[PDB]
């Protein structure tokens, strides 16, 4: 798939992931989610080649899942994030690798701090205050690097990332069909219904 | 580069009248410019009044008829000499045809015969396994030719009630197995005029409830 | 896959009223090299059937060793071997058509054209071809290679179809046979004028003629051609 | 191909097989592979049948105009025609052709011309696909000032291993003689050189 | 191929073309692109007609077994998974299949969209083969929720002569089906030269054509 | 196609097939590849026919103006020396493979022609994707001083052979007969043996069959008076 | 991308009894999408008919330039030419272009208006004649117009007779191929009057 | 460029041609005007590889008010569509051809008539109720095919025109930046400048 | 490379060149190219020296294995243990064997096993490079039942042509004698030879 965004403010981490699905010369879907929750504070959103990013990604919490209820405790970001790495890095040189990028936003419990970490089909690992992946980034960290504080809202994390895609749908020849936000904090995960 | 494929070339055809069924195919074998074989027979009775023609490269063809004949021997085994209804042999077909679906049987496969209320019968399939029953098909080489003819002189397409005009078709009144015979014979002559694959034989098979009748016809040798 | 290295050329046959001639020359090429000149590409199984080779050679002689051992093993066990349960020419050809196929369909096969000739337990002639893609035919004549192009319109002149065999004798037929080697020798690039002949009659049994060349040759007529259009001297 | 010249006491002897081939197909079996550019100057031709006949032809053309303004040309001069048309147009040529005459000042010569377009005069030459396999049957039996009948024996007896050898030759041995006393036609069929 | 499948407040719509093409020439004239996997449930073909009957009479035979070990009807959105990963199975070794799952089942009526990558998708409106941008344009017009039967079918029937028309590998016939609560309903096959010519009359559209 | 050119005593004749293809469809059933140079001068041509036909028409359009301007009649030396400088000039690319034939003052000729632009000689030649079929008939039965009638016996035969076993060539066989101090007989059609048998059937439809939209008188006549 | 297949089409000429037909379908295509059902592919210059199938822009094009050539031919001749000359035209002027051809499989027919003897004529792209006396068949469904033209056909029919036959060649052949159809036309042509019937047919 | 509608109704011919121009990854511009008038009464609509189009639209521009020039006189709209065919025609054949589309909007002063001609690169002429090229077809001949009527206003001709551009912007992949809409009737040419 | 075998009365004489090329750099100019499988079993190498090698140790190794069970082996036998290893190993081998030796009852023989894997029984052989132009001096010169003299300088002015035309043979000439005598190295030097 095409677009997908990431931002670590002061005490969440936001998620935007856009809706487009287009098989030939045919959008056939104008309201897709691009992501999955691993976890009840991990967030994991995804872009590549097709079928094999919803395959990674529900393997992927299958995974943390099977984790959770084994030792009934949830992981942190890092780990999750690291254990994500090493099946990219085995993947890579397989017979067939799976062709997925990710983003991974989590909120650490034990330490009490947001956590943004990307990851591309390779599996090169990096934590960042914001991150991109494809062309997305070419358009839009400018703007980051501009506007971007670490002791930022919620509030004007969104508004930050309201200003990313309006750049996005000026400059970009493609058309994405817009962004589902989601938000991950202390209390959880949930969605902006409202974008 | 070895190529494992080839192309012997012959036509095909099977059509399904009201309570019988025939399948004719030329006797001409090739390669490239050359004849091989003025009389290499290429369609078989494998019997329970079942038919079939594997058209196109001549060792994949007798490999499939081969081992659909040895499919009705274990079925009979298997299931107490049971009768191979014409609608299971061509599902049996089909898995035979996709278990090579990587390394396919480079042929187009016909067959005919009975279903079960004694209707004449015509299953078609492309090489990979996809299949249908059919009440007229042509196969092969000068299949093009052919199959426009057949549309026309058989489920008498583009033709209408003269008077009319256009607004009443020609009613779809069945045919005799007489005047099959002769859309046969005159689809093969005609198709051994402009096509160079086909020629020097004609063999025909009728199908009915008394069993499987054999004809032959012999075509231009040029 | 492979590509074939010493070859062997045209392998020619037909048949006539009591049985079955076939013939083939004594080549061995290495390409445009005339290699080696004493090479039998006919070779007998039993009293009643003759297997006739053409294409690389290696592969012939691996040939040549299954249809060998084929024999030593259908003895095994086998009182009948020398009479009824004997190899049949029809048993001989099936086994390497399921051999020629088998090897294509690993993508890996023997380099040859084959032709069976035989007579069968009942009297009844046995004429079949098979190569190595797996493709098998049957005809009244049958050759490979060159002769497929040159020799069967000439032997398909004395036998056209089905009817014309009873009425062939093994002296018009054999002299066909004989008449189509000596063309392919003027024309076949990859052809020596030596060559095998065999011939399997339902009553005479099997005659393996060796050392044949080819004979009553027209070159006379060279002498009065003088350049390439213009020129007179 | 197997083509042959070769100098001896009284001139110099052409000789050529007549075989030509599509592939493995003999298109033709009587083919006369020693043409003539000059009264007494003869080729040989080798590679592109219609490159070295267009070649020949053209040649032919130049001798003839020399002849009608200058007098009889040389051997050397019909070699550097030959030479001029094969290396100006290396590019679209694939011709190999060896040149043969008799003067009554120089007596018989031989060029060699090989598909660069180099010009090389020597005592013999062979050339063609069937030459290969009689470098060294020619080398040791080749001699100058051999007599006519030696010469003619020595150009039959390597050419009939050439034929023997290489499938692309093959047919009858033709040989051209060029003295003084004229032009004299050879021709040897297979049943005479084969069994050497 | 055309194919085109839709849910709406009376179930669920399927329709599709019965074409099929060997290059230039048309190889068949009246072809199923319909699988009828159980009385609740459907799939279109779209793709290499062998892929697309081999896997999706495949996929029966596994809902079949669903309902022995479970007593139960197997639901759209699984039946729909276990066809997706049998494409994930042979992904890359060259498979090509379009479909769309439609049924109705506990959570009411369910459609989803399964291609050779293992792509699944669940939406309310989908059309897959080499006219599928030709239905769109006529569905993507007159859809609604509130859509009657006899308006559905029509919609449905009207999107795949659109596609029929001008897409050159696409025509011959017209099969419908209506999937209810009860199961799917056969809605017959439309010869398209009689259609257009009809449809043309009664509806007034395809002014430029000439008849 | 399959062509031949067989000399024999006072003369030549060529003969070939009636078939024409594009691929494995026949075209024309009854093709005419004989075709006239001069008055005594006949060629055949395989494989691309435009290119046979085209420079068969040119060279002969030049070898009637050649013969205007020396008052002579025309040579088949000169057709084939006009042909193979053409055909070399275009090095391959007009796909003209001929037979060429013909008698004038200095005798009787025989010559083939290639693409490319080489010659040979010759007193009896085959081309074609039959050549092979009908080279095997002459080197069974030709032989030194034929007659007229065993010439267009053997050369009708060879056309047979590639007929019956080469599916390139078909259906009937022409011959054109040259010889010394008389005019060229261009023979037809000479053998029929690929006649088409009796349909089983009358495909006459009923009229009205059809349907029609609209009917219209065409005007091909130019402008009217009055 | 093969130029003779792109827009597609179809043409078919027939003989009769002191007659000729000739029929063309209607399409106009860009591959797998039909862009117009009004693109006749028979044109004629005074009584001599030429249908032309390939590619659209050489048709559009090959036309106007034998409108060129046959209005001079006619300044110049003082008369309108005949079927068999402009065969030789049509060759000419394909075979001056053999090495950068025109894309297209012209086809011939008319009635020469001195001996009243029916003509017609085919062509490949570079020049080649094919002149049968039964029928001649171009386009993308050329494989189908001879299986049926050469099944349906028998010679001297009459013009009523032979339009039913010619349309129903040509209907049958359209409707197994992809790139054909879309409506169709047919010429009827006798020494002193030609009708042109358009034929309905399945729009798909 | 990307997408040129045209539709010819009672008495105009309405041509949409969009605004976007997109070099790399980057969208340069999005009020592009992708048309010249040839004649008072004659629109000329362009789509192609870039640079090309501009060149070859001026070009023929340039040889009609050369003509109109000369002779005092409006070429008709057949006549102009005519010539840009043999210039597309000859161009097809040359060492480097140009990669041109075009659409012809006129209307006749003599016959009073709408007409509107569709052109390809190749020089494939074909006069129309309505065109598009590119992929342009796939999405709206369905619609065009459904609603058209040649008695239409040039206002249902607009409306009709709006929901073609709403099919495009649903299901194409690409976002064009929509498109500029020019009107050619009796009156002349004239852009309707809210559309 | 140029090698060659040849029976005569006594038994069978192996000989070879010593040039051993990449590309045209002699990488080495004294190789030995005559090695022993068995005691009386010697072949010559040619084509890739590493798929010869490889293949020649493992057939010494095979030779001394049926010793050790079954005494010794023929020279039949030796050259079925090469064309075993040749024939089913085609694919990703380039070696062509010329296997010759002596027995008491069989005398001396030889075989060659060309590039396919097929094995040709000879009176004599030749193989390499250089062997194709000396077919022809080899066919006229060669006859059965020579003396070891008569087969030596055979060999030597064979092999003293085939170096002469090809580049890619050269050096010394080794040879080895194969009787009921026992085994005899010879070699020739190229003042010796090239004087010939
Ligand atoms: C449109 C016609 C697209 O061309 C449809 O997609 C159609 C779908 C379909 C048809 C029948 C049954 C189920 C689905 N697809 C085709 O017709 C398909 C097109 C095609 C061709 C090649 C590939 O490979 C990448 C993919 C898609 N055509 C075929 O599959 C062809 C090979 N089928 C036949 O030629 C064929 C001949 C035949 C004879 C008798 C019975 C069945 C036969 C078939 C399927
Ligand atoms: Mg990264
Ligand atoms: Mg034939
Ligand atoms: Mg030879
Ligand atoms: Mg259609
Ligand atoms: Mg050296």
């Amino acid at each position: 798939m095409d677009i997908i965004l990431g931002i670590r403010v002061q005490d969440s981490v936001i998620l935007a992931s856009s809706k487009a699905v287009t098989r030939g010369i045919s959008v056939l879907k104008d309201s897709d989610d691009k992501t999955r929750q691993l976890s009840p504070h991990t967030l994991m959103s995804f872009a590549g080649e097709a079928g094999d990013t919803v395959q990674f990604a529900e393997y992927i919490q299958a995974n943390i899942q099977l984790y959770s209820i084994r030792e009934d405790y949830e992981l942190s970001p890092q780990a999750v994030s690291s254990f994500v790495r090493q099946e990219l890095a085995k993947s890579i040189r397989s017979r067939r690798p799976y062709q997925v990028n990710v983003l991974i936003g989590g909120y650490d419990k034990k330490k009490n701090k947001p956590e943004l970490y990307q990851i591309d089909y390779l599996g090169t690992k990096v934590e960042l205050p914001y991150g991109a992946h494809g062309y997305s980034g070419f358009y839009t960290f400018s703007l980051l690097d501009h506007h971007y504080r670490p002791d930022m809202t919620t509030e004007e994390g969104l508004d930050l990332l309201k200003l990313c895609v309006q750049e996005l749908e000026k400059r970009m020849p493609m058309d994405f069909k817009g962004v589902i936000v989601k938000i991950v904090d202390k209390d959880g995960i949930r969605q902006v219904d409202d974008f | 580069q070895f190529n494992p494929y080839g192309d012997n070339g012959g036509t095909i055809l099977g059509i399904a009248g009201e309570d019988f069924a025939v399948l004719a195919g030329d006797t001409r074998n090739i390669t490239d410019y050359s004849i091989n074989s003025r009389y290499e027979p290429k369609v078989f009775d494998c019997g329970d009044n079942i038919v079939m023609s594997a058209n196109g490269f001549a060792a994949d063809g007798d490999a499939l008829v081969k081992r659909f004949k040895n499919s009705v021997k274990w079925y009979h085994f298997d299931h107490n000499d049971k009768k191979l209804s014409i609608n299971s042999a061509a599902r049996n077909i089909q898995h035979l045809l996709y278990s090579r679906r990587f390394f396919p049987y480079y042929v187009y496969n016909i067959i005919a015969g009975l279903d079960e209320d004694g209707k004449g019968a015509v299953y078609s399939f492309d090489p990979v396994g996809s299949y249908q029953r059919e009440q007229c098909r042509a196969g092969g080489a000068a299949a093009s030719l052919i199959m426009p003819f057949l549309d026309n002189q058989v489920n008498f397409k583009n033709q209408y009630e003269p008077g009319t005009n256009g607004k009443v078709k020609k009613p779809l009144k069945y045919l005799s197995v007489e005047e099959v015979i002769k859309l046969v014979r005159d689809s093969f002559t005609s198709a051994t005029e402009r096509h160079i694959q086909v020629g020097d034989g004609l063999e025909i098979l009728i199908v009915t409830k008394d069993g499987v009748r054999k004809e032959f016809y012999e075509l231009k040798r040029d | 896959t492979q590509q074939p290295i010493v070859t062997g050329t045209s392998v020619i046959s037909m048949k006539y009223d009591n049985g079955v001639i076939i013939a083939a020359d004594n080549l061995g090429s290495y390409g445009s090299l005339l290699r080696f000149n004493g090479v039998e590409r006919l070779i007998p199984v039993g009293d009643n059937t003759v297997v006739g080779i053409s294409g690389d050679i290696s592969d012939m002689q691996h040939i040549e060793r299954l249809l060998k051992d084929l024999v030593t093993e259908n003895a095994y066990d086998n009182p009948l071997a020398d009479a009824e349960e004997a190899l049949e020419p029809s048993y001989i050809f099936e086994y390497l058509a399921t051999v020629m196929y088998q090897r294509r369909s690993k993508m890996n096969p023997l380099w040859n054209a084959i032709i069976v000739a035989g007579v069968q337990s009942n009297g009844d002639q046995f004429l079949r071809y098979v190569n190595l893609l797996g493709v098998t035919y049957s005809s009244p004549t049958l050759a490979t290679g060159f002769g497929a192009h040159m020799a069967n319109p000439l032997l398909r002149k004395v036998v056209d179809r089905e009817s014309d065999i009873p009425k062939t004798t093994v002296q018009v037929a054999e002299e066909a046979i004989v008449n189509a080697m000596r063309v392919l020798y003027y024309r076949d690039a990859r052809s020596s004028r030596n060559f095998s002949l065999a011939i399997i009659d339902k009553n005479t049994g099997l005659t393996f003629k060796k050392n044949l060349q080819v004979e009553n040759m027209k070159w006379d007529f060279a002498k009065d051609i003088k350049g390439y259009g213009t020129q007179k001297i | 191909t197997s083509i042959m010249a070769v100098t001896f006491k009284d001139g110099v002897i052409l000789g050529a097989d007549s075989r030509t081939t599509t592939g493995a197909y003999i298109a033709n079996r009587v083919t006369d592979k020693l043409t003539r550019v000059h009264d007494k100057i003869w080729c040989c031709r080798s590679g592109s049948a219609a490159d070295t006949q267009a070649i020949a032809d053209i040649v032919q053309y130049h001798l003839e105009l020399y002849t009608s303004q200058y007098g009889t040309p040389s051997t050397e001069t019909a070699a550097s025609v030959f030479k001029e048309l094969c290396y100006e147009n290396k590019d679209n040529l694939t011709a190999g052709i060896i040149v043969a005459g008799y003067d009554d000042k120089n007596k018989g010569e031989v060029y060699t011309i090989p598909l660069g377009g180099s010009v090389h005069k020597l005592p013999y030459a062979i050339a063609g696909s069937g030459s290969t396999f009689i470098y060294g049957y020619c080398d040791k039996n080749f001699r100058e000032n051999m007599s006519k009948e030696e010469t003619v024996d020595f150009i039959k007896h390597s050419l009939s291993q050439a034929i023997k050898w290489d499938g692309s030759s093959g047919g009858v041995i033709r040989m051209v003689v060029l003295t003084a006393a004229g032009v004299e036609r050879l021709i040897f069929y297979p049943d005479e050189y084969e069994q050497l | 191929t055309t194919t085109l499948a839709f849910k709406f407040q009376h179930g669920v719509i399927a329709a599709v073309d019965s074409r099929a093409s060997a290059g230039s020439y048309i190889s068949a004239l009246r072809m199923n692109k319909v699988i009828e996997i159980n009385p609740y449930l459907l799939g279109t073909m779209s793709g290499c007609a062998a892929d697309c009957q081999y896997w999706e009479r495949l996929l029966a035979k596994e809902c079949r077994l669903y309902y022995l070990r479970n007593g139960e009807r197997i639901s759209v959105s699984a039946a729909s998974k276990l066809l997706s990963n049998m494409m994930c199975q042979y992904r890359g070794m060259g498979l090509s299949m379009g479909s769309m799952i439609c049924g109705w089942d506990k959570k009411g009526p369910g459609l989803y969209y399964v291609d050779e990558h293992g792509t699944r998708l669940s939406g309310n409106m989908f059309s897959t083969g080499s006219g599928n941008t030709y239905a769109y344009g006529v569905l993507d017009s007159n859809y609604k929720w509130d859509l009657s039967v006899e308006d559905a079918l029509y919609l449905g029937k009207r999107s795949i002569l659109a596609a029929a028309h001008r897409d050159a590998y696409s025509g011959g016939s017209v099969n419908l089906y209506h999937v209810t609560e009860d199961g799917w309903i056969y809605h017959g096959n439309h010869d398209v030269g009689e259609l257009f010519w009809k449809v043309k009359e009664e509806e007034g559209s395809f002014n430029n054509v000439i008849g | 196609t399959t062509i031949v050119g067989v000399k024999f005593n006072n003369g030549v004749v060529i003969a070939a097939d009636t078939r024409s293809t594009q691929g494995p469809i026949v075209a024309d059933k009854n093709c005419a590849k004989l075709h006239r140079i001069s008055p005594k001068i006949w060629c055949a041509g395989a494989g691309t026919a435009a290119d046979t036909e085209a420079v068969t028409q040119l060279i002969g359009s030049n070898i009637e103006l050649h013969s205007l301007y020396t008052s002579r009649e025309p040579r088949v030396v000169s057709a084939l020396q006009m042909l193979k400088q053409h055909l070399f000039k275009y090095q391959g690319h007009i796909g003209a493979y001929l037979i060429v034939a013909g008698v004038d003052p200095t005798g009787s000729h025989l010559f083939s022609i290639h693409a490319h632009g080489s010659t040979d000689v010759g007193y009896y030649l085959s081309l074609g994707s039959g050549s092979l079929a009908a080279m095997a008939v002459l080197e069974s039965h030709w032989k030194q001083d034929l007659t007229k009638e065993e010439a267009i016996k053997l050369a009708s035969d060879a056309i047979q052979a590639g007929i019956w076993n080469d599916l390139g060539s078909g259906s009937n066989v022409d011959v054109c007969v040259m010889e010394i101090g008389k005019d060229a007989e261009y023979l037809r059609n000479y053998l029929t043996p690929n006649v088409r048998e009796e349909k089983q059937k009358s495909y006459k439809f009923p009229r009205g069959t059809t349907a029609v939209l609209k009917e219209s008188i065409v005007n091909i006549c130019d402008i009217q008076e009055e | 991308s093969d130029p003779s297949s792109i827009n597609g089409g179809i043409v078919v000429a027939m003989t009769g009894k002191d007659c000729v037909a000739i029929a063309c379908d209607l399409r106009l295509g860009s591959q797998s999408l039909g862009v117009s059902n009004k693109f006749e592919k028979i044109f004629h210059y005074g009584h001599v008919f030429l249908g032309i199938t390939g590619l659209a822009t050489d048709v559009t094009t090959l036309n106007e330039m034998f409108r060129y050539k046959t209005n001079l031919y006619k300044l110049k001749e003082e008369r309108a030419i005949e079927p068999e000359t402009f065969t030789q035209l049509v060759s000419s002027s394909l075979y001056e272009r053999r090495f950068g051809p025109y894309f297209v499989g012209p086809v011939v027919a008319g009635i020469n208006s001195k001996s009243g003897k029916p003509f017609i004529a085919g062509f490949d792209l570079i020049g080649c004649i094919d002149e049968a006396k039964d029928f001649i068949v171009s386009g993308t469904a050329s494989d189908q117009l001879f299986g049926m033209c050469e099944s349906l056909y028998e010679p001297n029919l009459e013009p009523e007779d032979l339009f039913e036959t010619i349309s129903q060649a040509l209907l049958n052949a359209a409707d197994r191929d992809a790139l054909s159809g879309w409506g169709a036309v047919v010429y009827i042509i006798k020494k002193d009057e030609v009708v042109k019937r358009y034929l309905k047919m399945r729009q798909d």
